[PDB]
């Protein structure tokens, strides 16, 4: 049961940035951010397929956030830039067993993962 | 062997599923939330009935989907 523990959350001003690192037992095929904001459900935000390192995101993100892995350090990354107040959100990582995958058009649904780390809290504030 | 990544390909009336390096994938897979067993020799799913794998019996929809778990 692959463990993850996130890190580098913080509270920052919109337009600043944070990035997020996701530390893992293990890479599945693919890792995946998600974020949870309250009262809502988590909403997957970027995913990293391990093998050739191709990336996606959700369409919210596009130009500011960034997914990138360090195999070496077993180690997965969020570069947040241009933060907005809906961006708060705890921020969780994911990934799966062996014999687990996805297609593109699903690699940002919670459903594909198995193994959830405990979340960093990320907190955007206008003024 | 061409490239032909994370997908599915539907032939001939049997599916089969392709993982990351372009190869048919093989036994119990998880494909989007959805459990699969693709037979070791054809690398077909299971489909469309009840098959005995390892001394248990499940079924299979049409389109592959082992009935719950």
């Amino acid at each position: 049961e692959v463990q993850l523990v996130e890190s580098g959350g913080g509270s920052v001003q919109a337009g600043g940035s944070l990035r997020l690192s996701c530390a893992a037992s293990a890479f599945g095929n693919y890792m995946g951010w998600f974020r949870q904001a309250p009262g809502k459900e988590r909403e997957g935000v970027a995913a990293i397929r391990t093998g050739g390192g191709s990336t996606y995101y959700t369409d919210s993100v596009k130009g500011r956030f960034t997914i990138s892995q360090d195999k070496a350090k077993n180690t997965v990354y969020l570069q947040m830039n241009s933060l907005k107040p809906e961006d708060t959100a705890m921020y969780v990582c994911a990934t799966a067993g062996d014999r687990w995958h996805a297609t593109d058009a699903f690699i940002l649904r919670d459903f594909v993962y198995e193994y959830w780390g405990q979340g960093t809290q990320v907190t955007v504030s206008s003024a | 062997a061409i490239r032909y990544q994370n997908r599915f390909l539907h032939l001939l009336g049997k599916i089969y599923y392709f993982g990351n390096n372009s190869k048919a994938v093989t036994g119990w897979q998880t494909i989007n939330g959805k459990v699969y067993y693709f037979m070791p020799d054809t690398a077909m799913a299971a489909a469309g009935g009840l098959f005995e794998i390892d001394g248990v019996i499940y079924f299979f929809g049409v389109d592959g989907v082992k009935a719950m778990g």
